[PDB]
């Protein structure tokens, strides 16, 4: 038997990645406290990466990568796109945003507010991508799995969380047309189920519409910026030649501008999941990030380039 | 006697064949009109010079050496130049059309218009020889001409003068100011098509010259002179045993037989020091133990490998100026009792010495300063397999695509050499594999 | 050595005497002919593109072509109209009335011969001719298909010179003439045959240029021409002023063409400073001269050219940066395929300056448009009675459709393929 222990009760990823685990047979849950685990479903708020891999006899695996909260906070994210070489000031897939500590439209964040007047000020996209019928904004979300041997994972299916009103460009105090998040909207529903949909439909939409796929149109920017992102924080948190070992699922959120290109937004360190993908996407997991450390007795795409230059 | 003929193929080989020339004078006291004063036989004479230069009844010392190109303008530079007059014009041979960057060009289409004539003009130098012990041929490995033209001749000179010894000096390519994507494919067909024709090739990698150059000279961004007029410093080491006499002076011959174990294994790594600007030099006087040190860093090395993760099969080091024995001995004791030098069990590890007293030379308004000792270490490792490796798998990316391949098709060329070629050097790793492991 | 232009038709020959006119002001000829520069780099390779004639007089190597007579007229009377040879005019009277069958099957075939005398009688007089450029439009009736004409005899008399066409696509914010998508596609399924070389030059994305970034309200053709003719100064560069490098036009297209039939560039210009600011903008959307994105796809292969005095250094590095940070858009089987120049001669009223060539797999875009108002009109037939009057049938435009079609499918194709 592997032995395991969850120490996240809100994770609905990983209740249902435990729940797998179990009925494979072969995996024994044990008590919060029991240091003799194989593997750490591990808390969000002060994971205590110092007490792991210290147990003779053990090969222990944590579902958290120590220092991702770099990429997965908005001031972190700034300063590291604006510090690091390979991305810099002038990077050109990330929006124009300034630290601040306590066509001119900005947004303010870390309750938001966007003014042309007046934490992180970001530069607001005055020019999305507009879904027909209803004239409405829209934000993509991916979700990439980070194995123990530094793998990056694309999973297949993405999402569109839409919105279902028209965009106003002259009413940026109402937020109901300008904000695609899934709690704000619940005209919910009106268009597709939950304000979801998915690449299948889009992609034959813009068959349709624009004569192109999703694929070229989008997609290959979505790949260079994840592969990016991951590939510079590499050397800061690689867990190879450590003691313990890490995975880790993230979600990486994208705005589409009317010229077909592609902005980074957020990225998540404790995503959840659409409803109807959640059996298939925790098997994944399984399959590619715990199974692979512990043997028992593909719906991703790989990212890799090696450019000779 | 014992003379050598030299020849220049493609612009690299001629533009290098101008920084050996102008170098040659400068040693040896010969004016720009090919006069000598100091040599008082007229019109001929068996001085050790005399082996690289024949002599005219006007007292005129030429060059023995014929420079060959498939366009004009790189040896129309030679003919309107500072040395004009050094060369007699039937040794400065153009066609009109080049060969495009394309092996299959230089080697059949253009190649065999002018082959016939560069071969007459060669036996015209052949024929001045009283005991003409071989030939040096200067090209690279990248370019349609240095490529396929070099392999036709080298193939013709096989059948024409027997077993006559013929030896290469060959620019191994690099991005930094490489022109060409083709320049793996060209690589891999005039190396297996050259092999079985040739005795010792000495490899020199254009990135570890570009390094070396801004490491040590601080010149921000080299060009073709800085790249050239070090590489001709690193030729006149060699055959300066060849152009001088002297008591502890050793013939390069005697060096070959020691460089190659087998017929296949005949690659040597150069290594060369010091390379130091004047700016540097100034009140630093390097001793022959600094010089002999720098010899096994690999920053200094002509080609980029890392020979303690190989092992050695010959060692030997080629000293000139203000050496002694005495010093040459305790450094190598030095050495010997600091160092990663690894031998396989098959072969001795003593060093071989050689000392010319003649000094150094530099060109004037250089980058290099005067010094009083110089050194060139000559070693056969297996490190240097890896260079084949890096050419290798770039090779390999393309051809599996097939990219480009349609340009040598369309000039007569089948796939079948490309993968006859590819095969050839995938033995010649395994056999510097084989080479390195123990007995039993 | 020697090139051989030729300008075909209304288009072609505005943008030939447009790019005449640039490039003998680049090197310091006038109208006569007469040389009165400062600087010995300006004729030192005068001869690829000029003759000399007697009285040290520079005559361009340049045959004029058109059935329409008027716009030798035109010609003759711009500003460098007197220094062409009076011979090299070729004109009938017809027209074609923008009806490729005409150019290519009847009336452009009853002229071809006489074109055919001139282009041989430059020829024959060549120390050793590299081949030839032709100017033209694809959406007319003249220089489509008249031209592509041309370029099938040519290859019969000089099957191992190079052929280099700059082929000026059609787009409807320019001309709202009906007939241009057949034009088009006839033409390109003769390019894929018969050329080494062709620089797509898009008259949407001229329009776009001078419209959202000039801010000129009202693009005229002397607009968009001058953006024209400082992209083809800028590509013929690296040949005609000494400097550094060593070539001919086949080492370039043996360096530029990995598969003989995908050899349809899109260029790029900037600015429209610092080396880094000229290096980000001559790889933005914005600054193609062809209306595709190229992160929508990935390059083959690249050419950079920079003009004007600077670091060479510094030119390095931001070659090496922009390569390094957007490494998605370079096929990874293809080593070291971006190459990178530098003239100290900067162009006309700039200190600094860039141009683009770049074979990218997004060019397929282009022939997507096109493709798509091809097939709007052949559903129903539409006009189609004015090509089939000439002799034509129906399935010579099946097969023209169906070859731009498998053109698309293989730059899928190898936008897709990896390397493990
Ligand atoms: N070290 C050194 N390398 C050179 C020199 N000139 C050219 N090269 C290198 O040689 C390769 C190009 O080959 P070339 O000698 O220019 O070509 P070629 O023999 O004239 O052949 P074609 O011009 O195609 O007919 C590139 O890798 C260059 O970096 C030179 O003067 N010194
Ligand atoms: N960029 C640019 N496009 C032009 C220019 N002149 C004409 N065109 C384009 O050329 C296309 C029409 O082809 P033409 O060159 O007029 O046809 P032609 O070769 O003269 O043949 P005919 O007029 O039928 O005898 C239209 O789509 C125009 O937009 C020009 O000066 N600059
Ligand atoms: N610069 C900008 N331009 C345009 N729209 C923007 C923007 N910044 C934010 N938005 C919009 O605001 C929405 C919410 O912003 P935010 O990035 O805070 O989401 P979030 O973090 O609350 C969701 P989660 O945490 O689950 O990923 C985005 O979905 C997007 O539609
Ligand atoms: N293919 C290609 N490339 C060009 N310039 C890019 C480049 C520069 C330096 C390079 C290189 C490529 O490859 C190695 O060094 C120009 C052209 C051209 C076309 C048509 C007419 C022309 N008249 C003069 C030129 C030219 N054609
Ligand atoms: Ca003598
Ligand atoms: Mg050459
Ligand atoms: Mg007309």
């Amino acid at each position: 038997m592997y032995t395991f222990v969850v120490r996240d009760e809100n994770s609905s990823v990983y209740a249902e990645v435990s729940r797998l685990l179990l009925a494979t047979g072969q995996w024994k849950r044990l008590r919060k406290d029991n240091p003799r685990f194989n593997l750490m479903l591990g808390e969000r708020n002060r994971l205590p990466f110092g007490r792991l891999g210290h147990e003779p006899g053990l090969v222990q695996l944590v579902n958290y990568y120590r220092g991702a909260d770099k990429l997965c906070r908005k001031a972190s994210l700034v300063k590291l796109i604006k510090t690091s070489p390979e991305l810099s000031e002038s990077c050109t897939w990330f929006p124009e945003s300034y630290v601040i500590y306590p066509g001119n439209v900005w947004i303010a964040k870390s309750g938001i507010l966007i003014s042309s007047e007046a934490h992180v000020i970001q530069k607001y996209l005055e020019k999305p991508l507009l879904l027909e019928p209803g004239h409405r904004k829209f934000d993509i979300r991916s979700w990439v799995l980070v194995d123990h041997l530094y793998n990056i994972y694309l999973y297949r299916e993405g999402v569109l969380r839409t919105s279902s009103e028209p965009y106003n460009s002259a009413n940026f105090q109402d937020k109901t047309c300008h904000l695609t998040n899934h709690c704000i909207q619940k005209n919910y529903g009106r268009y597709e189920e939950g304000n979801e949909m998915f690449f299948e439909e889009f992609n034959q939409y813009l068959m349709d519409a624009l004569n192109t796929t999703l694929e070229n149109s989008i997609l290959l920017q979505i790949k260079h910026i994840i592969r990016s992102c991951l590939m510079c924080i590499e050397p800061a948190i690689s867990t190879k030649h450590l003691h313990y070992q890490s995975f880790q699922l993230f979600g990486f959120d994208f705005m589409v501008d009317e010229e077909l290109k592609v902005w980074l937004i957020e990225v998540n360190g404790a995503p959840a999941c659409a409803q109807k993908l959640y059996a298939e996407l925790c098997q994944g997991i399984v399959d590619v990030a715990i199974s692979s450390v512990f043997p028992l007795a593909s719906i991703f795409i790989k990212l890799h380039h090696h450019h000779h230059h | 006697m014992r003379e050598c003929i030299s020849i220049h193929v493609g612009q690299a080989g001629v533009q290098i064949g101008n920084a050996c020339w102008e170098l040659y004078c400068l040693e040896h006291g010969i004016q720009p009109d090919g006069q000598m004063p100091s040599d008082k036989t007229i019109g001929g004479g068996d001085d050790s010079f005399n082996t690289f230069f024949s002599e005219t009844g006007a007292g005129k010392h030429v060059p023995r050496a014929v420079f060959v190109d498939l366009e004009p303008t790189v040896i129309d530079e030679v003919r309107t130049g500072t040395y004009r007059q050094l060369f007699h014009p039937e040794q400065l041979i153009t066609g009109k059309e080049d060969a495009a960057n394309n092996y299959a060009r230089g080697h059949y289409t253009i190649g065999k218009e002018i082959i016939d004539l560069v071969l007459d003009r060669i036996r015209k130098l052949a024929d001045q020889c009283t005991g003409l012990q071989g030939f040096l041929v200067f090209h690279s490995f990248g370019g349609g001409t240095g490529s396929g033209f070099t392999s036709l001749l080298m193939e013709r000179l096989s059948v024409d003068y027997g077993k006559k010894s013929k030896l290469e000096f060959s620019i191994y390519p690099a991005p930094q100011v490489s022109t060409a994507v083709v320049e793996p494919y060209n690589s891999i067909l005039t190396t297996h098509t050259t092999l079985e024709h040739s005795d010792c090739a000495f490899m020199v990698d254009n990135e570890a010259i570009y390094d070396i150059c801004r490491r040590n000279l601080d010149i921000e961004r080299p060009t073709y002179t800085n790249l050239n007029r070090l590489i001709s410093q690193i030729v006149s080491s060699i055959t300066a045993s060849l152009r001088f006499d002297g008591a502890l002076n050793v013939d390069l011959t005697e060096f070959q037989t020691n460089l190659v174990p087998y017929p296949r294994i005949h690659f040597p790594l150069a290594t060369y020091a010091p390379v130091i600007s004047a700016e540097k030099a100034y009140h630093e006087q390097l001793s022959v133990a600094e010089i002999t040190n720098a010899c096994f860093e690999p920053a200094n090395q002509m080609v980029k490998c890392d020979p303690r993760h190989g092992k050695y099969m010959a060692c030997c080091l080629l000293y000139r100026g203000d050496v002694v024995p005495k010093d040459v001995n305790a450094a190598i004791a030095t050495i010997k009792t600091k160092r990663s030098i690894q031998f396989v069990d098959w072969c001795p590890t003593g060093f071989k010495v050689g000392i010319n007293y003649q000094p150094p030379t530099v060109v004037p308004g250089g980058d290099l300063a005067k010094v009083q000792r110089a050194v060139c270490m000559l070693s056969n490792t297996t490190a240097i397999a890896e260079a084949w490796a890096r050419l290798d798998h770039k090779f390999d990316l393309m051809y599996a695509k097939r990219a480009f391949v349609h340009w040598y098709v369309g000039e007569g060329m089948e796939e079948g050499e490309f993968s006859e070629a590819r095969e050839d050097m995938a033995a010649l790793e395994k056999d510097y594999e084989e080479v390195g492991v123990d007995s039993v | 050595r020697e090139i051989v232009h030729i300008q075909a038709g209304q288009c072609g020959n505005q943008i030939g005497a447009k790019f005449w006119e640039v490039i003998s002001d680049e090197h310091g000829i006038d109208p006569t002919g007469s040389y009165h520069g400062d600087s010995d780099l300006q004729l030192e390779r005068i001869n690829v593109y000029y003759n000399e004639a007697a009285g040290n007089k520079y005559v361009p190597r340049a045959i004029l072509v058109d059935l329409e007579p008027g716009t030798m007229d035109s010609v003759r009377s711009g500003p460098f109209g007197q220094i062409f040879r009076p011979d090299n005019f070729v004109f009938g009277q017809s027209g074609a009335g923008n009806n490729w069958a005409k150019g290519h099957y009847t009336e452009g075939a009853e002229l071809v011969d006489s074109v055919l005398d001139v282009v041989r009688k430059e020829s024959e007089s060549c120390d050793c001719l590299q081949g030839f450029q032709l100017t033209h439009s694809l959406g007319g009736g003249t220089g489509s298909g008249m031209g592509t004409l041309l370029i099938s005899k040519i290859r019969e008399e000089y099957p191992d010179r190079i052929m280099n066409t700059f082929s000026v696509v059609p787009s409807p914010k320019v001309s709202d003439t009906v007939v241009e998508p057949y034009n088009a596609t006839l033409s390109v399924h003769q390019l894929v045959e018969n050329t080494d070389e062709t620089y797509c030059i898009d008259n949407e994305a001229l329009y776009d240029i001078c419209f959202r970034t000039l801010k000129l309200t009202t693009p005229t053709y002397g607009d968009l021409n001058h953006l024209v003719s400082a992209t083809m100064s800028g590509v013929t560069t690296c040949l005609r002023f000494p400097g550094q490098l060593n070539a001919d036009l086949r080492k370039l297209a043996v360096n530029m063409v990995p598969f003989p039939r995908l050899h349809f560039f899109m260029p790029g210009f900037a600015p429209l400073l610092t080396v880094p600011e000229l290096t980000q903008q001559m790889f933005d959307a914005k600054n193609m001269m062809a209306a595709c994105d190229p992160r929508h796809g990935r390059y083959l292969t690249v050419a950079a050219v920079f003009r004007g005095r600077m670091s060479m250094k510094e030119v390095d590095e931001q070659m090496l940066n922009v390569q390094n940070k957007n490494s998605s858009y370079f096929v990874e089987w293809i080593p070291n395929n971006v190459k990178t120049a530098v003239c100290d001669i900067p162009p006309r009223g700039l200190k600094m300056s860039a141009t683009f060539i770049g074979n990218s797999t997004a060019i397929q875009e282009l022939f997507k448009r096109i493709s798509e108002q091809f097939t709007a009109m052949f559903r129903r037939k539409a006009f189609l009675h004015w090509y089939t009057g000439e002799g034509m049938d129906e399935m010579e435009f099946t097969e023209a459709e169906s070859n731009m079609n498998d053109l698309v499918s293989e730059y899928q194709q190898y936008q897709d393929a990896t390397a493990d």
